[PDB]
């Protein structure tokens, strides 16, 4: 679980770097489907699964949301993601392994763009929380 | 690769007497209920509903049977596994759109079904000769993933 | 999370099996470092490092009674193991990855051991609550 | 494995300009704050008790060189990874007695230091690159434990 201190760090991370939200998602899916293109069957719906599509720049806006929609339900992300793993859940059925694959691009893709923010310390509670958001998440899986 | 001639013999024996109209339904019907999100690709099956209509329905059923069988070829091709499963591999992938991590999945739920009907006698080294031999197989279905 | 249904099943089948644990402990240990002998480096400091040896059923009884204290604490793993998660952390500093390893061999030794009881829906109802005890366990680390 | 020539000229690229001396310390150090259970291998080097500790120590620096000049022997012989560490694999088994997950653990802080270091330059294709080649690395030492 989050601490007041993990608490406190995703926040002022968050508060920080929140701005290039919209950025950070888009190269985050790119690198996702790129790396670990087993990922791209989710989106078979769609015809075009490439690096910076013009879908991909959209659903990664989507997960960006979710994300800072999570920093503000920090103390019950339980309660503050319900709607958010019912559709995971019962509408996409997607794997919770890849939830762990998004966030590691996710942490590369704060990395490469927030250097000096991205500490080691803003790295493990940053770490503690993504894993906080995939459980979330897995909620109504079963 | 390598494999000792011992884990040849365990292989080949579990095989020899296995009953996979018994085992596969089983284990496919058992991974839909703990692992939910694989009922994503059995669509025109039917009932996924509750454990209950899973665990009855003949679709499922008479395809857990055929994908324990799919592991044949593998059996009968042992140091050469990845070859055997190159299309499956494609088949899995650029026809069906399956999550190569299910696969990891089936194959635990495979094991566990395994050692239920095979109580005592499996022991530790069969285990392992078993999923290093599952493991094979998984590695190579999800090969021609890309 | 655990929903009430899971809590329940988790009690109905310890209610069964809990007369065997040290079974079930001596066995999925043993498995344990047999079919993924890296984890064997946590007790490089044993002299009797195999199945049926008196410290695998002896590290085996703890482990299992471990369990029937998670199965006691159900409702607040968190708090219930706080004690055994600082000695994991601190004291022996297993990877959490390794819990995942543990999980799977008491699944297999438990369905070895009670094929009639261990049905599906029971199944997905331990792995939920040892995934939740995984994670009460590694509570204290980071 | 198979490298593609862009591969073997993102590993080269990479290589050449690496700063040994500024990433292994700070991935070294990442990784003992991000999973500080690997702590548990570093009894002597004084101070690893919280993150200002950890990441002024001079022990830790030291080692965090060693360890990514380690990556060395596989880069210059892209073909041969698997043999190039098998000794390695055998120390880091039984004579370090080390948990191969962490392998894993601390590449991904490789992996996490240099895209910091190397920004906008960090395209997926060099991530895919990077990571593959570590993955090939990490197989490896994990080869010589049973
Ligand atoms: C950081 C973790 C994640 C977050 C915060 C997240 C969040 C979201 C949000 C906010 C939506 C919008 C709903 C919609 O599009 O209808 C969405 C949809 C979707 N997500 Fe995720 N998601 C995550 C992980 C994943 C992963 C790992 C995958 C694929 C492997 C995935 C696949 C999808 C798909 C396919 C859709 C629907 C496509 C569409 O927009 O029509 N999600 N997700
Ligand atoms: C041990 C691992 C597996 C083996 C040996 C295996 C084997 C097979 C075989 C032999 C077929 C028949 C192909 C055909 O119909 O021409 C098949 C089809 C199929 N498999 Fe797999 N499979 C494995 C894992 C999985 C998993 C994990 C899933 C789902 C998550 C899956 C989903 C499917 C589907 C949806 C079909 C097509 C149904 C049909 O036959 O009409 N497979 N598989
Ligand atoms: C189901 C999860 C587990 C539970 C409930 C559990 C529980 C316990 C308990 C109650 C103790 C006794 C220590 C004390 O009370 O002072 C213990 C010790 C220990 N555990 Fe765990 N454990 C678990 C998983 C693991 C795993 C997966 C490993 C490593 C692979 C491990 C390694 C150890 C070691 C090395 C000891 C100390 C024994 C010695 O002196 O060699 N544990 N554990
Ligand atoms: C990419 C992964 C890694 C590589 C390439 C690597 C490589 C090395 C190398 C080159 C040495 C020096 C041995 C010599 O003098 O010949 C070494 C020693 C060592 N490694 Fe690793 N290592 C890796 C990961 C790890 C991890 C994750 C740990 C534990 C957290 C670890 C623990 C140690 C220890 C304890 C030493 C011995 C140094 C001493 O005597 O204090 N290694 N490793």
């Amino acid at each position: 679980s989050l601490s007041d201190k993990d608490k406190a760090a995703v926040r002022a991370l968050w508060s920080k770097i929140g701005k290039s939200s919209d950025a950070i998602g888009n190269d985050a899916l790119s690198r996702m489907i790129v790396v670990y293109p087993q990922t791209k069957i989710y989106f078979s719906h769609w015809p075009d699964v490439t690096p910076g599509s013009p879908n991909i720049k959209a659903h990664g806006k989507k997960v960006m949301g979710g994300i800072a929609l999570a920093v503000s339900k920090i103390d019950d992300l339980k309660t503050g993601l319900m709607e958010l793993s019912e559709q995971h859940a019962y509408k996409l059925r997607v794997d919770p392994s890849n939830f762990k694959i998004l966030n590691h691009c996710i942490l590369v893709v704060i990395s490469t763009m927030f250097p000096k923010e991205f500490t080691p310390e803003a790295h493990v509670s940053l770490d503690k929380f993504l894993s906080g958001v995939a459980l979330a998440l897995a909620e109504r899986y079963r | 690769v390598e494999w000792t001639d011992k884990e040849r013999s365990i292989i080949s024996d579990i095989f020899s007497h296995m009953d996979y109209d018994d085992i596969g339904p089983k284990a496919l019907s058992r991974c839909l209920v703990v692992y939910p999100w694989t009922q994503r690709y059995f669509s025109g099956f039917g009932n996924l509903y509750n454990a209950e209509g899973i665990m009855s329905n003949a679709n499922v059923a008479a395809h857990g049977i055929k994908v324990l069988h799919g592991l044949d070829r593998g059996m009968k091709n042992m140091d050469n596994i990845a070859d055997a499963y190159t299309d499956l591999s494609t088949l899995h992938s650029e026809k069906l759109h399956v999550d190569p991590d299910n696969f990891k999945l089936l194959s635990d739920c495979i094991t566990i079904v395994l050692a239920a009907k095979m109580g005592h006698a499996f022991t530790a080294e069969t285990q392992g000769a078993f999923q290093k031999f599952l493991a094979a197989v998984v590695s190579a279905l999800g090969k021609q993933y890309h």
